[PDB]
RNA sequence: GGCGGGCCUGAGGCGGCGGGGGCGACGGGCGGAACUUAAGCAUAUCAGUACGCCCCGGAGGAGAAACCAACCGGGAUUCCCC
């Protein structure tokens, strides 16, 4: 099974050579008093933090930012961890356009592993 | 394996040894019988791997 | 219990999700409930409650409403809503 | 501003006007067959909450289910065996009469795939439910995108399998959240997940 | 018979309601399966969004 | 004769029996208004006024498809389809028009499939003040709009040339139809001896 | 009473198209045991299992909160580790 998934996962990679397989998700405070200090990968950046970066909800998904309208911002500090997260991604992203320019796309470093760990 | 066949014990007083038997009276369902299930069947549920730290 | 004890609970500012633009029945929902009530009329369980109020006062009227509607909060509202019809005839 | 008013008239079914039209209708369905084809959805509004639309390829059929506590069937009404399982006169059906009405109309009409069911009339002796069914073969249904997924073979005879509405309530899916953890995929499936014994080889 | 099959095909050709033997064999499931295009078909309201926010190739270092 | 004792098929018998049960039962007033509609001469004089407006014919719909729609590449405008004051039908539209008050005469039909569909229209008419009439057959009201059957047809702003006739029509309805008197009827159950 | 039209609930025939049955697994819904265990047996237990029944797929079922949580909180389902 490990190999089966590994082969399947690399097939996904070549179906989309430009984009990394796993999208960037936000750091969310782990729940319950015992896990208060650590942060974890979360379902989606909330609509509020996304509008702080300045991107519409649809545009973010296209760029690979997952937007979950279920999560509520709650703490103001939660807005801080996620808005900067989105910022560090929007700078580290290069969006190919003009139909398709072949030589540039061929030299693409796909980010294997979850984005911005 | 071995449990596929059908045998209801002939039982005591018929002079047959007491062992499950087929319609004719042939040995079945016993480790000592020909064609019977090995009493303790081998197992695929074994600790094939012995882990090391 | 169900709360941990940090005398100084609160190290991050909290925004309160609230109201969600708290709305109302609005003009149409109430108007329609008037349109149908005008033609169809009051249900029999309601009629008994109103008739209890002209003579008896509450008590047994709430008791019939708890049995018919199944919860006191719905019943307290029903007894009160029904009373408006009671003080006219 | 139209179907809203009918829904309100359907919020009072004890009122004089809504009893009279109910007497006429329940009397008539008693002098009619158990699975009878109805050209018009008797209640037009309720149909559109369930999904019915008046494009051809949609048929409304009315089932009559008798109302009673289940009586287990055994020779001479005795379940031979341990005392806990003796019982043939007060058992209660585990599938609601709405779901049974949906399975019923499916056995006499297999080609059509039923959607959900709307209650029409009821008496003491017999209840009546009307189930909207959609014919997968009629062209308009396949081409229209919204109802196209029913035509997929996976959704064939959903009624019997338990993909109907009163069926999802029957397995308790209609109850989500804690208090329903043990039925999330299915009760028989859940039993296997917890009871599964797996030996990790490299542990 | 080979000559007979082709001659009938010409007569019942490019026509609706062909005779069954001529119709492509397939498996039972394929004969009754939806056409691929109709499966792709989406409600028009749902379709507008796909064009409005289309896929974009992006990479993160 | 032998005609009276003829055993009709079950469908004929059940449909006949429903009428007998209905005429002998209580008949609450809200349903009683539908049972007794406006007089035939009055129906003729509103029906005659419907014919003068009304939407296009089915052949006219085909004529629009072949020329108005197919050759629009040669042209350009979309609504050269008739734009003349027209009766509308259908409960969703009629109720929005009646609630709007823009409508003048509502012509609801005496027979319905579920009576629930137009039970709450007569009250709506007297709450927004709209004059209303119950007339014979949803089908012979459907003919006015050319659809197979219409629960209700709403007279509209109306052409000014027809406005003097329209005012006479409205007045006659204003005596024959009264919302409150009809709510005090409670129907009837005439027995076999009366027949 | 007669006759002809419209609507509505039905009656036959035609045309096209579906539907039925099979598979020792997996899968979904029911109906449903007892031997056993409790050193006896009734509640328990075996077991929401055997078996009976109906239905589908290449996976099905499940699924985008009338949801957990009580925290410096999470966020559809599905699976796996604990």
């Amino acid at each position: 099974r490990k190999i089966r998934r590994r082969q399947t996962r690399l097939q996904k990679a070549k179906a989309i050579f430009p984009c990394p397989l796993q999208k960037l998700r936000p750091s969310v405070t782990r729940c319950s008093q015992k896990f208060n200090l650590t942060q974890r990968i979360g379902r989606g950046f909330t609509l509020r933090e996304l509008q702080g970066v300045g991107l519409s909800a649809g545009k973010a998904r296209q760029i690979g930012i997952a937007v979950d309208p279920r999560r509520k911002n709650k703490s103001e500090e939660s807005v801080a961890r996620n808005v900067a997260r989105l910022k560090e991604y929007l700078s580290k992203v290069t969006i190919f356009s003009k139909q398709a320019k072949p030589e540039e796309i061929q030299q693409a470093i796909q980010h294997q592993g979850v984005v911005m760990p | 394996a071995g449990v596929q066949c059908t045998a209801h014990s002939w039982g005591p007083g018929r002079a047959v040894a007491r062992l499950p038997r087929k319609h004719g009276g042939i040995g079945a369902y016993a480790n000592f019988a020909r064609g019977g299930h090995m009493a303790h069947p081998t197992t695929v549920i074994r600790r094939w791997c012995r882990k090391v730290n | 219990p169900g709360k941990v004890f940090n005398l100084k609970k609160g190290g991050a500012v909290v925004r309160i999700v609230r109201k969600k633009e708290e709305r109302k029945t609005k003009p149409h929902q109430e108007f329609v409930k008037s349109i149908i009530q005008e033609c169809t009329g009051m249900a029999p369980y309601e009629m008994h409650i109103i008739e209890l109020l002209r003579m008896n006062k509450d008590r047994h009227a709430l008791r019939y409403a708890k049995k018919r509607l199944g919860n006191i909060k719905r019943a307290k509202a029903k007894r009160d809503q029904l009373s408006v019809y009671a003080r006219n005839i | 501003g139209a179907y809203k008013y009918v829904q309100e008239l359907w919020r009072k079914k004890q009122s004089e006007a809504l009893h009279y039209l109910f007497r006429l209708r329940t009397w008539e369905y008693r002098q009619l067959n158990a699975i009878k084809r109805c050209s018009h959805p008797t209640r037009p509004e309720k149909a559109r909450r369930l999904g019915y639309k008046a494009k051809r390829g949609y048929v409304v059929y009315r089932v009559r289910v008798r109302r009673g506590g289940r009586k287990r069937q055994c020779v001479h009404g005795i379940s031979y065996g341990k005392p806990r399982n003796i019982g043939i006169v007060g058992l209660k059906p585990s599938r609601s009469l709405r779901a049974l009405a949906e399975q019923k109309v499916g056995r006499r009409l297999p080609s059509l795939r039923v959607l959900n069911s709307y209650w029409v009339a009821q008496d003491g002796s017999y209840k009546w439910y009307e189930v909207i069914l959609i014919d997968p073969f009629h062209p308009w249904i396949r081409n229209d995108p919204k109802i196209n997924w029913i035509c997929n073979p996976v959704m064939k005879r959903r009624e019997c399998r338990g993909l109907t509405s009163a069926g999802r309530k029957a397995r308790g899916l209609h109850n989500k959240g804690i208090g329903a953890m043990k039925l999330r995929p299915s009760k028989r499936a859940a039993w296997k997940r917890n009871h599964t014994r797996s030996l990790r080889r490299y542990r | 018979n080979q000559k007979a099959r082709d001659e009938a095909r010409a007569a019942f050709e490019g026509a609706e309601h062909i005779p069954k033997t001529f119709r492509p064999r397939l498996t039972h499931a394929m004969r009754c399966q939806l056409t691929e295009k109709q499966k792709r078909l989406l409600p028009s309201k749902l379709m507008k969004r796909k064009l409005q926010f289309p896929k974009l190739k992006y990479a993160v270092k | 004769d032998l005609t009276p004792f003829v055993r009709w098929p079950r469908q004929v018998r059940i449909q006949r029996q429903k009428a007998v049960l209905q005429r002998r039962l209580k008949v609450p007033p809200t349903v009683n208004q539908f049972m007794n509609p406006i007089s035939r001469n009055l129906t003729n004089e509103i029906f005659n006024l419907a014919r003068k407006y009304s939407p296009e014919s089915k052949e006219e719909h085909k004529a629009r498809l072949l020329q108005i729609a197919d050759a629009k590449a040669n042209g350009k405008p979309l609504p050269e389809k008739s734009d003349k004051l027209v009766i509308a039908s259908g409960i969703r539209r009629i109720t929005s028009l009646v609630e709007s008050k823009r409508a003048k005469l509502v012509l609801i039909a005496n027979d319905v499939d579920p009576l629930e569909l137009v039970l709450w229209l007569p009250t709506l008419c007297h709450k927004m003040g709209v004059p209303y009439a119950i007339v014979r057959t949803k089908g012979d009201l459907g003919k006015l709009v050319h659809l197979k059957k219409t629960t209700s047809v709403c007279f509209t702003d109306v052409n000014p040339e027809d406005k003097p006739t329209f005012d006479k029509i409205l007045a006659a309805v204003a005596h024959e139809v009264d919302y409150a008197k009809a709510m005090k009827t409670y129907g009837g159950g005439v027995r076999r001896e009366d027949e």
